[PDB]
């Protein structure tokens, strides 16, 4: 999920994309 | 340059930067 | 609790301490 | 809606909660 | 839903939302 | 203190407002 | 040191960084 | 008071300082 | 990636998120 | 510069990059 | 009173307290 | 650097006056 992805993990601006509306 | 960690309040306030207006979906449990 | 006059970032803020863990849907105007 | 009531008025956090998952 | 870690400057955000105008004290030695 | 009852183990925001004024 | 124009959230933080650890009073008016 | 201060007008960190415990 | 209106210490943590790590530069008119 | 085009106007996260290392 | 810790976002929000106007650069790679 | 003085260690706000402009 997203905390995987961006927090465990790391992730970048556009990733962070995914999770617009 | 990597890319950095993102948790918690600071993950949520970096959503709120990319998304703005269209909104967004902070879902942990997923 | 006490009322809240939250605008921008505050607000996300504000929805990631009452909601936690749960999560929460950003939703703003268009 | 909640975003532009918390800004431009004031709101509770029992109406934030409405908002969660 | 269980409750959240909140430290440092996020734990003193959150005593600032929950308490507002009332005004709060931040004691960590305490 | 705060820091034990928020920092080191969980707290919820009703015992938060144990620190009100 | 500079001056600070501060509001809201962003007061706490100050007294936060300001004081750390030997905590502070949020004392507003009412 | 000081929260007002900060505020409405500007203040010193060396005025915030007075509110440490 | 939406546009921004950003004041005081909402700047700068949007450089911070823009930039890591790379490190960047806060310069305001004086 | 920056600073007062984000508060005063709006600017990019591509506008922001410029400031990077 | 000792220090305290200060880390990515929380670090550059204090950089911006205390140099305000003046500007600051944060350069981890430093 | 910074991160070293003020993250891994601990640093005093007048040591973060070093990195003002
Ligand atoms: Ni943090
Ligand atoms: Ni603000």
């Amino acid at each position: 999920g997203i905390v995987e992805q961006c927090c465990t993990s790391i992730c970048s601006l556009y990733q962070l994309e995914n999770y617009c509306n | 340059f990597v890319n950095q960690h993102l948790c918690g309040s600071h993950l949520v306030e970096a959503l709120y930067l990319v998304c703005g207006e269209r909104g967004f979906f902070y879902t942990p449990k997923t």
